[PDB]
């Protein structure tokens, strides 16, 4: 009995069904063309999914690993090479980076002076971490669930 | 020597809980104290867990309570435990008081009067609790009952608007009712501890109303095991309501949100106020009705002074026994009448029941005591 | 102002341990969808609520996608309209109560989320109301638009008989008689007002059984400890 | 005989308040207990009055707090009394602990350990209090500090999301933080009473650290009049803040509403956590930093075991005195460093201060005690 | 990312017991009205707030009537626009933050209600910002629209110099120089953020005086009671 009663009361404090409802967001991958970025509303934040070209894949592959402020290779930032999924919150003091711009040709911020590459990694600016890589999995080849 | 009698914290526990000398012969009517404690703790836990999800803002309030029942995990079972737990509290309270009356435990004056205070505090808590869902009966119940205080000359009208924090029961009233409703149970817990502190000055009364010093048994294990059995039966009653009829003791109109225009058909408080609600409606004058409703509870403080019998308990007192059971049946009548619309024959029955309530306490049961005495050459 | 209270119909969920007929819920939903949802709101039920009850995840996604809903703002600062999803609630017919009154000649159609719980009689009441519409007795008539129902308080309602034979074709092919349509919608409105119903009763059975076990055990423990005292004999032996 | 020693309620008051034997010679550092009590009661009243106007819904929360300060009658003076009252509480707490350390009152083990619990409870209360306005520093402070628990292996990440009731600090977190923040002061009041219950087992320590049984004075009037004077000085300090610099001990960024995107420049907790916040940032590894932040408080429980000196008080102990004042100055350094950005030279100073904190408590002050002993042929 | 913090200007309310210059507030309001209120919201200040502070009841009624505000619904179920009254708050320029960003090239103009309290330096900071706009130093330029201000963090702001000589004619005929316009608006924004200011300080004086009285009195009471013990002499008299 006491196991059940306690365990229910513990359950009370964990996320309600309506908070679990906003946990995940489904994105259709055929709705974003090769090269263009598409923004989404996720957990009250922007969420950038970007279809990357054969050029953007190879150009972000052979980048210098050491020179970066936050050393991460590209093939471990993503699950599929042609898709990079990121939270659209600038890591320094919280802005929304604008797509297809900046020095490093990816995301740029007119708040302080940050430049992200096509892989979402900070190259030249005041930001301390790269743009945040969320938890996600591809289900069927056409669809992605983020969360 | 042991570390139950030695340790400053265990000492209080050992004396008031384990080695407490208890009469050998105390009946089921002595379980209600323990059960009141369980009720209070049950309300506090369930209540606290509900307060993690509720909001006192008038727009979101009704929605939050329903959000608890539909989206919050086991929020429904918590919510309905808390609502039926409030009923279980009042069942326990009136049974507990009845015991006191019948067996004359009220002679323990301080214990008794602290009781009266506790009763009044639980009432205040439960009145303000029922407002929190912000349904029709919530809002309209609160409006009518609060606004009775306007019947006081000179100040009454100000007083009402000061409780409200406005010109009707609105935003500031709901928010403060949440704050008072949160704090009061904790004040209850304190006063309940003082209640027992005075009880342990004398120890317990018993069914005979004759002193039991000659035959005391230690509280453990005898009454620890009985209290567990009692607790078990309380949980059964509660869960029978919660899992089989959670709406039985409430009202449907509290499932539509509060509307300051649209008045419900027969506006009424929750069942445990109905007896005193009927007394209010008996008197034609409004201030008279308020003073009668107030005296219908406060008269409990007067009971010890009205005691006439040379015997303490009603066990050995046939006339008093009948008059007592009449007083119970009358209260059951007032509860029924309280739930009815103001019409024939419920007006006249209500008047007649309210007359009989005060007549039984202030005249008949005192007379019966003295008649019983003169029958025993006393 | 005389009163005719509803009779107690033998519902498939009437008993203490009887669950809701979920296939009846599935039909009843469609009776809200096809008939009510242009007049009554049902604000507390979302399209996700249907999953694992009357519809699958995939079915409920289709039902959600079928309806309009406002959302915004976008980066431009405008409020757009989008296809619904599971997280969206069942949409209100009108933007507000005052608009609703205008569309129904003064009378406000109540939200149906809790209507079973908010009216005395519950599903017995609503079923009687929906099927009970009849011709008025002699000596009687209300305002042009207020119909006669013997179960409504004051004997006159402001709702046009909403159910009749074949007002909808059901997805599972059940013959849609007036009484079948009412039975189903009531069963849905019961679940609307009280989603917990089935879990509640599952817990009830498990409580009754555990109490069946623990009460006589704890009672036996009681009698065991107390047996020292129940047995005892006293003797008074003055000198 | 009198009805101060007789009456069950007055008896407790007479023994723990009036006829209490107190050392003749206790200094100003003994006032802080009484002042902590006043603080607690002050917070409860002001808090309760604020709760009559506040709402825990994320959208209305910031607005309600400001609505208090602008539209509610004297809501501003209540609000800023409560915020500065929290500061006054922590001033009182650290002074009270310092007294205990310097004069070796911690030898009263149970009293001391209950103290540690009280400290931790007031901390938990004040952390959750600062979240309630739902400003930037509120939201971002809560986010960073809570999320430290994710550093625990296996469970940590679940634990954090379970406190939150979601995937960030949002609707369910604010509502529950209001409920916990309401209940906890009442739990504090209970534990504070147990605190004194154990203190009255031994009576008070004094500045000499030598037993004072030979020269006790009754609490009334001597310390009733001193405590009144103390209370008066506490009210002055509080009201000097409230009426002349109510924003001095807070942060400006908590005057802009909470934004889950827009991060504040240098996110930090309120001043009374800054010392332990600096200790956290000293260790490069995150779980290490959390275990150090936790041990920076819990080490208080270890102090009595670390006691080496044959004398109880530091009064007659020059080396310990210096090391004590070094430990105070170090804590003042950690508070300063805690308030700074993570850069040169504040990283290195912070590391060096955190080293010195644990070094002073675990090595230097114990050694100093034993050196002092061997200087006295002991 | 170097930093230039503002100097401490001798405000008429700088001192412990110094009240706000209410005529300066009256001017400063108009500097919000004429200049800011098309860009910044000020949600927590209503037209009633002005009464007994900088304007009369009748003046504040006129200022309220001057502006548009949405209200509804009416019995038809529509949302209309009406002339403002005292109960209405100062209206937001845009319907939402996302609309505001679009109008100001990405940057969101902060609400001004608490801006004195929400920025380090307060009125000293804002005054320096408003008057401190200058030509950039050599080696420097930002994006086309982001101006140079030495007092803003990161040295580059997203606000066009808003104040200059004679940007407004004042109601009392004060010569509207850039520094006079900034001084006044700061004094208003101080009152915006902290309406209690004048009452707070009135209470401060009365507290200081009562404490001036009670502290030495209570201290005298202390020494009085304790004087039995302070005076006492001990003597050890073994046999
Ligand atoms: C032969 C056949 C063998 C297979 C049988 C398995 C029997 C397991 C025994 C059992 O039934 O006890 C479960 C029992 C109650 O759980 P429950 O029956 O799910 O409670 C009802 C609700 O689901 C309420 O539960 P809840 O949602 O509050 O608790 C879970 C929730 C809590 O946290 C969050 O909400 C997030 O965490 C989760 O989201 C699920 C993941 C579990 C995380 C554990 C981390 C492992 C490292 O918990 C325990 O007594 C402890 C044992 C836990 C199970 C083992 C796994 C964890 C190891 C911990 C050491
Ligand atoms: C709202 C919640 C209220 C909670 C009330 C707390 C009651 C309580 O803890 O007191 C024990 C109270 C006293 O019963 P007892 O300890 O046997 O004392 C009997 C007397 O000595 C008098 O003994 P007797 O020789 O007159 O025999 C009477 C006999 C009943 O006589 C019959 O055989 C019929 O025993 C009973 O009264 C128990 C009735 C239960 C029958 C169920 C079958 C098992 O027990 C009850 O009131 C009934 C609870 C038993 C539950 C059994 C479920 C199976
Ligand atoms: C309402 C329902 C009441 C249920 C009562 C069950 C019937 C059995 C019964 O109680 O009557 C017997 C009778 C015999 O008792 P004794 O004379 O002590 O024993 C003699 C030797 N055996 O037992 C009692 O009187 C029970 C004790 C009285 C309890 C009071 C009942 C409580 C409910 C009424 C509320 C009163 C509240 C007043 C509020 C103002
Ligand atoms: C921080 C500011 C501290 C202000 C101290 C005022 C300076 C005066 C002073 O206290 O020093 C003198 C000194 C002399 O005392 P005795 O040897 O007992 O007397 C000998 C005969 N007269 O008095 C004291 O030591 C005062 C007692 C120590 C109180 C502790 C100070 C409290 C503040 C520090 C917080 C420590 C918290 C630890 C948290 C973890
Ligand atoms: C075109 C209008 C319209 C349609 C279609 C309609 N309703 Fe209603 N309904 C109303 C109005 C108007 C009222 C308010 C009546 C009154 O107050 O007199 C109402 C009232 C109700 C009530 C409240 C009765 C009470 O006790 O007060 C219930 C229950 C109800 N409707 C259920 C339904 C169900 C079930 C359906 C279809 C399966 C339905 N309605 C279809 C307009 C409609
Ligand atoms: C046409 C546009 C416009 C006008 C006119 C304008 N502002 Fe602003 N203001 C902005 C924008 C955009 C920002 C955000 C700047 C940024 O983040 O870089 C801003 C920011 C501010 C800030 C915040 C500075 C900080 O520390 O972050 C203050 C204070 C301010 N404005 C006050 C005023 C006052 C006072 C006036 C007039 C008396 C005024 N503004 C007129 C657009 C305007
Ligand atoms: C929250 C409400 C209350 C709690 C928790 C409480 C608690 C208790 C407890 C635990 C006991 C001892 C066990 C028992 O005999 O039942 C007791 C006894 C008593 N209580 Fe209460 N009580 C409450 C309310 C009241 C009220 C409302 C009254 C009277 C108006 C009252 C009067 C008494 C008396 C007279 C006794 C002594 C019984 C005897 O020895 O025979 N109590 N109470
Ligand atoms: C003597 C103790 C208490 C009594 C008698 C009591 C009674 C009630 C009642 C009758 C309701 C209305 C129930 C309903 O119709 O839904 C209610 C609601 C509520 N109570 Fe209590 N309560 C008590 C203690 C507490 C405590 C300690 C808390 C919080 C710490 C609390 C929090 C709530 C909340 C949040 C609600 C609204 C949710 C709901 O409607 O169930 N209560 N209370
Ligand atoms: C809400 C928090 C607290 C309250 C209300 C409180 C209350 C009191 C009071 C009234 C006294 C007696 C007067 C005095 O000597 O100051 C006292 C003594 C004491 N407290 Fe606390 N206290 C609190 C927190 C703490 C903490 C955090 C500690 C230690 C970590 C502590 C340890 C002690 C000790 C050791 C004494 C004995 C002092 C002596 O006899 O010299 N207390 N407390
Ligand atoms: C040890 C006792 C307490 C402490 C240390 C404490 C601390 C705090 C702090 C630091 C804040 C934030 C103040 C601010 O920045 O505005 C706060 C807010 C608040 N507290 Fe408490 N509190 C205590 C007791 C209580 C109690 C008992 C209640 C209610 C019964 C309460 C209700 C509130 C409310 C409603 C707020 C939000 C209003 C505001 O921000 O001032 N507090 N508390
Ligand atoms: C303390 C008690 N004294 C007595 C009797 C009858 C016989 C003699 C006196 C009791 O049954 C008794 C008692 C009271 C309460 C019990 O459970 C609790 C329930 C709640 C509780 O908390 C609090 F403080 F009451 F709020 C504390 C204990 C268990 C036993
Ligand atoms: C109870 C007390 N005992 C002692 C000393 C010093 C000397 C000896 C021991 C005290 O100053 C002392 C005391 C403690 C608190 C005082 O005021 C209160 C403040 C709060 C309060 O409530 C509660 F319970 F603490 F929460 C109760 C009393 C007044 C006096
Ligand atoms: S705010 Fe965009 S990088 Fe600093």
């Amino acid at each position: 009995a006491a196991k059940n009663v306690v365990s229910q009361f513990v359950s009370s404090m964990s996320a309600s069904a309506d908070v679990l409802a906003m946990s995940k967001i489904e994105i259709k991958l055929s709705d974003i063309p090769e090269g263009k970025n598409m923004a989404f509303k996720w957990r009250g934040k922007p969420l950038f999914v970007r279809h990357r070209t054969k050029k953007e894949i190879d150009q972000e592959a052979a980048v210098e690993v050491s020179q970066l402020r936050d050393p991460q290779h590209d093939l471990e930032r993503v699950k599929k090479p042609e898709w990079v999924i990121l939270i659209g919150v600038c890591t320094h003091l919280g802005c929304v980076p604008i797509a297809n711009a900046g020095d490093f040709g990816g995301y740029y911020c007119p708040c302080h002076g940050s430049h992200y590459d096509a892989s979402g990694r900070i190259r030249k600016g005041p930001a301390p971490l790269n743009l945040e890589v969320p938890s996600y999995e591809f289900t069927s080849d056409d669809m992605v669930i983020v969360g | 020597t042991n570390i139950r009698k030695s340790h400053p914290l265990m000492k209080i526990v050992n004396n008031a809980f384990i080695d407490l000398p208890a009469p050998s012969n105390i009946s089921s009517w002595w379980n209600f104290g323990s059960l009141l404690g369980i009720c209070l703790i049950l309300q506090i836990l369930t209540g606290l867990f509900l307060a993690m999800h509720y909001t006192s803002d008038t727009t979101t309030a009704f929605s939050s309570v329903t959000h608890i029942c539909r989206d919050v995990n086991y929020g429904w079972i918590i919510r309905y435990m808390h609502a039926n737990g409030a009923s279980m509290f009042f069942i326990c309270l009136y049974m507990h008081v009845g015991r006191g009356l019948y067996y004359g435990s009220y002679t323990f004056l301080e214990t008794w009067n602290i009781g009266v205070i506790l009763l009044l505090t639980v009432m205040a808590t439960a009145f303000m609790g029922y407002v929190l869902p912000w349904g029709q009966m919530s809002f309209w119940g609160a409006t009518v009952i609060t606004n009775l205080l306007s019947a006081i000359p000179y100040i009454g009208t100000n007083l009402v608007e000061w409780i409200w924090g406005g010109f009707s029961v609105d935003k500031a009233t709901l928010t403060r009712f949440f704050a008072f409703h949160f704090i009061l149970p904790f004040i209850i817990m304190a006063i309940a501890m003082v209640h027992l502190l005075f009880l342990h000055e004398t120890g317990s009364n018993n069914p005979t109303g004759i002193s039991s010093d000659v035959d005391k048994i230690p509280f453990h294990p005898y009454y620890t095991i009985k209290d567990i059995l009692g607790a078990l039966l309380l949980i059964l009653a509660l869960m029978l309501l919660v899992l089989f009829a959670p709406d039985l003791l409430g009202d449907p109109d509290n499932y539509t949100p509060a509307n300051p225009l649209n008045t419900p058909p027969h506006i009424k408080p929750e069942w445990y106020f109905l007896f005193a609600y009927a007394i209010l409606r008996s008197i034609p004058n409004k201030l008279g009705g308020v003073l009668a409703l107030a005296f219908s509870i406060l008269i409990l403080a007067l009971i010890p002074l009205l005691h006439t019998s040379k015997q303490r308990s009603m066990m050995f007192r046939p006339l008093s026994q009948c008059l007592f059971w009449a007083l119970v049946a009358d209260l059951l009548t007032l509860t029924w009448i309280g739930g009815q619309p103001v019409e024939h024959p419920y007006i006249t029955i209500g008047q007649l029941a309210s007359v009989l309530y005060f007549l039984l306490i202030l005249v008949l049961m005192p007379t019966a005591g003295t008649i019983e005495n003169k029958l025993l050459k006393w | 102002d005389l009163e005719l209270h509803p009779p107690s119909y033998p519902w498939s969920h009437r008993g203490l341990l009887s669950s809701l007929d979920h296939t009846s819920i599935r039909r009843g939903f469609q009776v809200y969808k096809q008939v009510c949802s242009s007049c009554h709101s049902m604000d507390y039920v979302a399209y996700r609520h249907l999953v694992g009850v009357c519809y699958t995840e995939d079915e409920a996604k289709a039902l959600a996608e079928e309806v309009e809903v406002q959302d915004g703002p976008n980066e431009d600062g405008e409020m757009f309209m989008r296809p619904g999803k599971l997280s969206d609630y069942f949409p209100k017919p009108y933007p507000n109560p005052e608009a609703a009154r205008a569309a129904n000649n003064g009378a406000l159609p109540p939200d149906l989320s809790y209507i079973v719980r908010a009216r005395h009689g519950g599903e017995d009441y609503v079923f009687s109301l929906l099927t009970g519409y009849c011709e008025p007795p002699t000596g009687v008539s209300l305002r042009e638009g207020l119909y006669f129902n013997p179960y409504f308080p004051g004997q006159a309602i402001g709702m046009a008989p909403p159910i009749y034979n074949e007002v909808l074709e059901f997805d599972d092919g059940t013959p849609a008689t007036m009484s079948q349509v009412a039975k189903d919608v009531c069963t849905f409105l019961r679940w609307a007002a009280e989603p917990e119903h089935d879990h509640r009763k599952r817990m009830g059975l498990k409580m009754l059984l555990m109490m069946g076990l623990l009460l006589p055990l704890v009672y036996a423990m009681k009698r065991h400890k107390w047996s020292v005292l129940k047995s005892r004999k006293l003797a008074y032996r003055p000198p």
